[PDB]
């Protein structure tokens, strides 16, 4: 099944949400 | 020196919903950390329930409680929270908030714990 | 999930004895194994991580070893304050699982 993997953890090095908001502005 | 402090009410009614919040006092919620909640009952034992990533916001729970557990994080107030529904009294336990540092590709131990919060589900006093 | 087991669930010794808890896992979880000490009342305290690397503030007498299925926590000389409950926990994969716990007490007891 779909579990917590290293791609997820490696992704936790970046805060994409905050900067996607910078884009929506 | 990261310091975790649980909050929320320890007075609950059966088949309902509790809400706990962990104030972080050493690092930003929106960091390369993983904010976890841990459950400890004498018979049910020390059980991991949930986690959320400070940056990615990716959420993960225990197969048993994923169906009735919810994770959240408020960086503006530098806290993270969890809320479990259908609160059978068997869930009555101590709830700690912990965190995991991480390497490039995986998590680490629970290096820091909160004091623990005693939330009981019953219509009586203690 | 990953079945985490621990032996013995109970054990009694006295100051000066080399005691050893053992921790077993369903699968080969490499070195992703940590040990916590919980003196009842307060919250768990991490002692070992990566199976054989001890946290800050951990006395040197404590030791860990293992790299796969079965690991060992090893106190090289018991102390008045080591009489706590010891949990082993894997973080190799989720759901993250703990062991049953291992009790450690003193002598001269009503039994």
């Amino acid at each position: 099944l779909q579990k917590l993997n290293s791609w997820d953890v490696f992704g936790n090095w970046f805060d994409l949400a905050s900067w996607i908001k910078y884009i929506q502005r | 020196q990261v310091q975790l402090q649980e909050s929320g009410p320890g007075l609950l009614k059966p088949s309902e919903t509790l809400s706990l919040t962990c104030e972080v006092s050493g690092a930003s919620i929106s960091s390369s950390n993983w904010w976890n909640w841990i459950r400890q009952s004498p018979g049910k034992g020390l059980e991991w329930i949930g986690t959320i990533g400070g940056n990615s916001g990716k959420i993960a729970s225990s197969p048993s409680l994923e169906s009735r557990v919810i994770m959240s994080k408020d960086p503006s107030k530098n806290r993270f929270s969890l809320k479990m529904t259908s609160v059978t009294a068997a869930d009555t336990a101590i709830y700690y908030c912990t965190r995991q540092e991480q390497t490039l590709f995986w998590v680490k131990r629970f290096d820091v714990w909160g004091p623990g919060i005693l939330v009981s589900v019953t219509s009586a006093s203690t | 999930a990953i079945q985490m087991t621990q032996s013995p669930s109970s054990l009694s010794a006295s100051v000066g004895d080399r005691v050893t808890i053992t921790c077993r896992a369903s699968q080969g979880i490499s070195s992703y194994l940590a040990w916590y000490q919980q003196r009842p009342g307060k919250a768990p305290r991490p002692l070992i991580d990566s199976a054989s690397t001890l946290e800050s503030g951990v006395p040197s007498r404590f030791s860990g070893s293992g790299s796969g299925t079965e690991f060992t926590l090893t106190i090289s000389s018991l102390q008045p304050e080591d009489f706590a409950i010891y949990y082993c926990q894997q973080y190799y994969s989720d759901p993250f699982t703990f062991g049953p716990g291992t009790e450690l007490e003193i002598y001269r007891t009503v039994a």
